[PDB]
């Protein structure tokens, strides 16, 4: 939804921790990055992103 | 002393199919370390 002059929390997941990853806002784009820690167990059932 | 002179009757019993319960045994302890999955199941019965 985008209802006024606020902000969206998006979920989504990557594979490199340091990542310069690209959304678009249905006519905005933007490339936002983040530093990711890497996952604790290594076990995991589904796959990945 | 005969020939093939013979009879035949109906047998008794007939099969069938059906489905049988049986049994499978708890999952063990889990260990999800580096490439490795240590799994202590401890099986009550021969279980493949």
């Amino acid at each position: 939804e985008v209802e006024g002059n606020s902000q969206l929390q998006i979920s989504f997941s990557t594979a490199l921790a340091s990542a310069e990853f690209r959304v678009q806002v249905c006519s905005t784009q933007v490339h936002c990055a983040a530093e990711c820690h890497p996952p604790k167990d290594h076990i995991v059932n589904y796959p990945a992103s | 002393e005969l020939g093939d002179r013979k009879g035949k009757v109906h047998i008794p019993f007939p099969l069938a199919n059906v489905t049988c319960r049986v049994p499978k045994a708890r999952n063990p302890t889990v260990t999800y370390g580096k490439n490795q999955v240590i799994m202590l199941l401890y099986p009550d019965h021969p279980t493949l």
